[PDB]
């Protein structure tokens, strides 16, 4: 659960 | 990576994180070697054991990263898998002989200051270059130890090993198409990638031409770090046509 | 391709890595 959100277009 | 230090900002630019889509998590390394080509362990995307087997959709590629977690905008790129093509004799049920495989991006990643692709050995640098004692570059945000997690990508830098020394130092047949590095328990120091540093790469800088060169490929170890054992390696070079015919023929 | 394995923030600046003379030196 470690990882910041990467942007929702990938 | 055990034993290793943080990279310096650029000091990789070919490594690529392979990331999971959901749940949103590092799967392996990987490394750049053209714009539109990303080079790994075959058993970071199909190894039945454990029932990993990754489709294409399952997947991103995340390159120019420095940071483990966190998004770095602006530096890194994002890129969606066109095709996976792994070996087609990778052995997964014995001893992961041939452990390589190739991801053909959607699109062409632009190159900058952090994204840069490395070199692949022609025969003379293989030959060249890989000599026990020789030292090479590993690179990762795999583990800091056999059982935390880096911040930042690791780097160690470790001697390849004498080919009966690495024999020596397991049960599992071991095969041309790999080879083996870390120090002995006599040399002092220490240091080996483990478990999330799979599929990134072992680098050499030619003394020739003074370019970077991917010899090798984090494939398996017993552990990590442990004294009189040592890190595998896809042997790069031996399996170049493979590599060669893949990419000549489906660009 | 034609440029591959020089980094853009140590080879092609002519700036060294802190161990990449490690590599070197054991290239014996
Ligand atoms: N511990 C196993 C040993 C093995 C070797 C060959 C066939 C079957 C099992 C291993 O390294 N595995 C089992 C399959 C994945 C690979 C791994 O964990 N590689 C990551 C790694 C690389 C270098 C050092 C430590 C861990
Ligand atoms: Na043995
Ligand atoms: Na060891």
């Amino acid at each position: 659960g470690d990882f910041e959100e990467i942007p929702e277009e990938y | 990576i055990v034993e290793g230090s943080d990279a310096e900002i650029g000091m990789s630019p070919w490594q690529v994180m392979l990331f999971r889509k959901s749940p949103q998590e590092l799967l392996c390394g990987a490394s750049l070697i053209s714009d539109r080509w990303v080079l790994t362990a075959a058993h970071c995307l199909l190894y039945p054991p454990w029932d990993k087997n990754f489709t294409e959709n399952d997947l991103l590629v995340r390159i120019g990263k420095h940071s483990r977690t966190r998004y770095e905008r602006n530096i890194e790129k994002i890129s969606m898998l066109e095709k996976i093509y792994i070996h087609p004799r990778y052995n997964w049920r014995e001893n992961l002989d041939r452990d390589i495989a190739l991801m053909k991006l959607k699109k062409p990643v632009a190159f900058s200051d952090y994204i840069h692709p490395v070199c692949l050995p022609d025969r003379e640098t293989a030959a060249s270059l890989l000599q026990a004692g020789y030292k090479g570059r590993v690179t990762g945000w795999g583990n800091l130890k056999e059982t935390g997690q880096p911040s930042v990508l690791q780097v160690v830098n470790l001697p390849i090993v004498e080919r009966p020394v690495c024999k020596d130092s397991t049960r599992i047949r071991i095969t041309d198409n790999m080879f083996c590095a870390g120090y002995k328990p006599d040399e002092g120091k220490r240091g080996d990638a483990c478990e999330g540093d799979s599929g990134g790469p072992f680098v050499m800088k030619s003394p020739f031409n003074n370019r970077w060169y991917q010899m090798g490929i984090v494939s398996w170890g017993e552990g990590c770090d442990r004294d009189g054992k040592y890190g595998f390696y896809t042997h790069v070079f031996r399996l170049k046509k493979w590599i060669q015919k893949v990419i000549d023929q489906f660009g | 391709e034609a440029d591959c394995g020089l980094r853009p923030l140590f080879e092609k600046k002519s700036l060294e890595d802190k161990t990449e003379r490690e590599l070197l030196e054991s290239y014996i």
